[PDB]
């Protein structure tokens, strides 16, 4: 199953800073070193098994944007998944971005009609705090009148803090199937293991593939899957450091106990109990049970 | 799925005032649920409880995992080799006498599968006593306690 | 122990046995009356082979009744004189 | 007492202050040195036990080289019971070939003019440093070690605690600045110091997001909440474990998987540390 | 002069926890070695050779009656029904 996804956008917007953060296992700081990117540069990421999606990091230069739609038409917008178009909010030649968005949009239309757009305002750590959201509105009034063809949400990004997961976990969780299905299995795991909340993660880019909260859960943040992808992915470029592989987290606070432990092959799975008379080798395998029980499922299958 | 409310309202029925405390471990000596005879209102006194219960599992675990090598069958019944090869046995039982209590350690042989809930790790059932509490009403609590929840653990590998 | 058993165990003692033991193959398993200066250990050990015994030791003046079937032992404590 | 973080100008001492201190620590200016009296020295230098001077590398140190030893003159005046601690610092853009040659001119340099002012008597140590590395972190840890009066006692526990247990290698953090109070006799990996810095940083973040139900009532909690405890078992045969000590403290300890299966009598070796660290903290007669 | 109590009491809760701790090591199977003193036995015959204490247990037999007996039996078998008759749930 391959998904083509397009990564377009205007001249140093950060694509190729998403692109190697999100996928490459990059750091923020180390995405200034990186290059112009010529032409497009294609990606194939293996993302939860059978499924692949194909990345086109492509160009944001005039002359290759040029080119892209007039003779490579026909090559780029045609079976077109998700489309992403990169905004720099600190551009000041926007009203050109605006006409761009709307070529791409336009060549998107007539060449793949079902397709979903999402508009990246990129670059939100250089404007001043308390100016961060009415700015973001003031893009957001804009190209949700100008992106009326196709299903549309705009997200403010930044790499330099945690809205970059979540801008990219909203964006592959249109791409993985039956995610009803992962919603049931994670309702009826946190039923059955009495857990407060119980995140599914991805092995590689620890992008949130699935979440299920119940009314115990203790925590009141909203931006705490990302904060979490954030922290394991940071602990996980630790052990890299070290040469080893993290397998295993366990946690007994005050009031609650997270374990972070591999669920299938390509996940990661994150179970919070917010009962503290519940131990921690009665919840270890309880996730196990369940293990056994799609190991099980997938061996016949 | 375990639920640990429902083996502490099964080991909550089989505590009197000789046997305060009534444990489930793993021979690692990782506790999974236990019970008490009073139940504590103070936070400090549950927490100084669980960890006495926590160190008593720990050291109850190791003190069954070192008698679990040993196969003192062949050296009694003098009769032919047959009986010998029938002799493959695993301890189930251990007690422990002190002068300001005991203890007794019995592994719950659990139902279902041979590989169901537990990686060549038998669940253990600790049982404490006083210096009034008697052996022999301890091994009757151990085998109820444990015909119990081999019931109970018998449903285990729960789906999705 | 249960209330029945508990019962049971004070509808043994009486003004005649002053003592009961209840006791299995080698454990006990109730106690009720004065069981205590040794007189517990040696019919926690006790075994023969017929079913009906009467008991007292020589250093001592208390005659204990013992019976003996299906694996389980009754102490009954009362005093020579 | 206090750390005095002394220097001159353009040598990092804002931006140690701005990765340790920033995520009682006073940062001198690098003019206005002890000669003017701008600030009452000798009164501050009395309750001062440690005096940090930081030495850049790449830049010209023999103006730095007097003014430090003018300083240790003028702290030795003071008082004899000051600790003097040297950090060669931005050593981050430096070669391996390069680190150890200026650590060895810095070091003959110094310790001969010692000998040549007359004060051989007090030890001055020397320590390389870098903002982007984790060697300020340790660096600060043994400049701390030596103002703690009770470093042998809870390093011959850790000792026998380590050669007991069978734990390879132990440390007692301050969760809140990642620096060590103590640790065991064998030396200090980079690569296990790495993963045991962070590892506070995945149980202070995880406690932060989910530990919002009571933890930080403002009245009182009415249960006393449990000590954070947490277990890591990674792919090279390698667990790492915390348990939370103190308020502040925490004992991030490397154990073989090997030697974790008996991991029921390592709980009950740090239970009895638990009960010796807070019965030594606690105040006293 | 008062930083030697300190220390005092610094050096007697290391012992305290000293002697508090479990030899992990010691804790393990050191079995299938050779023998180290398989001489010293004649202290076994020397000390065992009468002590004063080589005696059976007494119980000195006296014969019962059989109304006791028919007490005891009819005792017992009721004990033993009690006995099998134990719940779980009250
Ligand atoms: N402050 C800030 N800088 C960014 C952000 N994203 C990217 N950058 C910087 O902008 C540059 C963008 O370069 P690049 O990703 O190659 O642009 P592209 O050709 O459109 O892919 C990088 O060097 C980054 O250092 C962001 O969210 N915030
Ligand atoms: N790249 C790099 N720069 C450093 C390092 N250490 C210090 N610096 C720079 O050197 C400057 C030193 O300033 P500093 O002496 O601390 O200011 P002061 O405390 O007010 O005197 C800082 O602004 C840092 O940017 C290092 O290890 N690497
Ligand atoms: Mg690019």
């Amino acid at each position: 199953m391959r998904k083509k996804v397009l990564l377009m956008g205007r001249s140093g917007s950060g694509k190729s800073s998403m692109r190697s953060i999100v996928f490459s296992n990059y750091v923020a700081k180390d995405t200034r070193r990186l290059g112009a990117t010529i032409d497009i540069e294609h990606s194939h990421v293996r993302f939860l098994g059978n499924l692949v999606l194909n990345l086109w990091d492509c160009g944001g230069q005039e002359a290759f944007m040029e080119n892209y739609l007039s003779a490579q038409r026909d090559h780029i917008f045609r079976n077109v998944q998700v489309l992403i178009y990169v905004f720099d909010v600190e551009s000041r030649e926007f009203e050109r971005d605006l006409v761009t968005f709307r070529n791409c949009l336009e060549a998107t239309v007539a060449n793949s009609p079902q397709a979903r757009v999402f508009c990246l305002i990129h670059k939100m750590d250089l404007v001043q705090e308390d100016l961060r959201d009415l700015v973001f509105e003031e893009r957001k009034a804009i190209l949700l009148e100008t992106s009326k063809d196709l299903e549309t949400t705009c997200l403010a990004t930044s790499i330099w803090d945690e809205t970059l997961f979540k801008a990219w976990s909203a964006i592959v969780y249109t791409l993985i199937p039956n995610t009803p299905t992962l919603e049931s299995h994670l309702r009826e795991f946190a039923k059955a293991a009495e857990a407060a909340e119980v995140i599914l993660f991805e092995r590689t880019t620890f992008l949130v593939i699935s979440s299920y909260s119940s009314e115990s859960n203790p925590a009141t943040d909203a931006h705490r899957f990302e904060k979490i992808s954030n922290i394991v992915k940071q602990f996980k470029l630790s052990c890299s450091k070290m040469q080893a592989q993290f397998t295993t987290f366990e946690l007994r606070g005050g009031n609650f106990s997270a374990f972070i432990v591999p669920y299938t092959e390509d996940t990661y799975i994150l179970v919070v109990i917010a009962d503290p008379e519940i131990e921690s080798a009665v919840t270890l395998m309880n996730i196990q049970s369940a293990r056994r029980f799609i190991e099980a499922s997938k061996s016949a299958s | 799925m375990i639920k640990p409310k429902k083996l502490s309202s099964l080991m909550k029925q089989a505590v009197e005032e000789t046997v305060p405390s009534i444990m489930v471990f793993t021979t690692t000596g990782s506790l999974l649920a236990y019970v008490s005879f009073e139940d504590p209102k103070d936070g400090l006194k549950r927490l100084d409880l669980a960890k006495r219960v926590r160190s008593i599992a720990a050291l109850a675990g190791n003190m069954y995992s070192l008698y679990t090598a040993t196969n003192p069958s062949p050296l009694v019944a003098e009769s032919t080799d047959d009986v010998i090869a029938h002799q493959r046995d695993v301890l189930f039982e251990t007690i422990i006498e002190f002068e300001r209590g005991k203890l007794l350690i019995a592994a719950i042989s659990i139902d279902g599968a041979e590989d169901k809930l537990y990686s060549k790790d038998p669940l253990l059932l600790g049982i404490v006593g006083t210096e009034n509490a008697k052996e022999g009403m301890m091994q009757i609590k151990s085998e109820l306690l444990k015909e119990c929840i081999t019931n109970e653990l018998s449903t285990l590998g729960k789906p999705v | 122990m249960d209330s029945q058993l508990s019962e049971n165990l004070l509808k043994c003692v009486n003004e005649t046995y002053r003592g009961a033991m209840l006791v299995r193959n080698g454990l006990p398993i109730a106690t009720a009356g004065d069981v205590n200066a040794e007189e517990q250990r040696v019919i926690c050990e006790w075994n023969s082979n017929a079913v009906s015994e009467v008991l007292h030791l020589h250093d001592s003046n208390t005659k204990i009744l013992i019976a003996t079937k299906e694996s389980c032992v009754l102490g009954l404590i009362y005093r020579n004189t | 007492r206090k750390i005095i973080l002394m220097g001159l100008r353009r040598s990092g001492k804002s931006s140690i202050q701005k990765v340790v201190f920033y995520k009682s620590v006073w940062d001198f200016p690098g003019q206005v040195d002890v000669f003017d009296a701008a600030f009452d020295f000798e009164s501050i230098f009395t309750q001062v036990g440690a005096l940090i001077f930081v030495i850049d590398a790449q830049d010209d140190y023999l103006d730095a080289l007097a003014r430090l030893h003018v300083t240790v003159a003028r702290v030795v005046t003071i008082n004899p019971n000051i600790c003097i601690e040297v950090f060669i610092h931005k050593v981050d853009g430096l070669s391996d070939e390069f680190k150890i040659d200026t650590q060895r001119d810095i070091q003959q340099r110094t310790q001969d003019e010692l000998a040549d002012i007359g004060l051989e008597n007090v030890p001055i140590s020397f320590h390389l440093t870098s903002i982007f590395d984790h060697s300020i972190f340790e660096a600060f840890s043994r400049v701390i070690q030596k103002l703690i009066p009770q470093l042998p006692t809870l390093e011959n526990l850790l000792n026998i605690f380590c050669s007991n247990s069978l734990v390879e290698k132990a440390y007692l953090f301050d969760v809140l600045s990642k620096i060590y109070v103590a640790t065991d006799s064998s030396p200090v990996d980079v690569q296990s110091y790495e993963i045991c810095s962070d590892f506070i940083d995945v149980i202070l973040d995880i406690g932060s997001i989910y530990g919002r139900s009571s933890q930080l009532k403002p009245g009182h909690s009415p249960e006393i909440l449990d000590e954070t405890s947490s277990v890591i078992r990674l792919s090279n045969d390698l667990v790492l474990f915390l348990r939370e000590m103190n308020q502040y403290l925490a004992l991030i300890c490397i154990v073989r998987a090997d030697n974790f299966e008996k991991s029921g009598l390592i709980e009950y070796n740090v239970q009895c540390l638990q009960t010796a660290i807070q019965s030594i903290f606690s105040p006293r007669t | 002069r008062k930083r030697e109590e300190e220390e005092e009491w610094e050096s007697k809760v290391y012992d305290v926890a000293k002697n508090k701790f479990i030899d992990v090591f010691s804790l393990r199977l050191r079995t299938e070695a050779p023998q180290r003193d398989p001489r010293d036995n004649i202290y076994e015959e020397v000390l065992d050779q009468i002590d004063s204490l080589n005696l059976d247990p007494k119980y000195d037999v006296a014969k019962p009656t059989e109304q006791e007996t028919e007490f005891i039996i009819r005792k017992l078998g009721v004990l033993i029904d009690d006995i099998n008759n134990i719940k779980l749930s009250d």
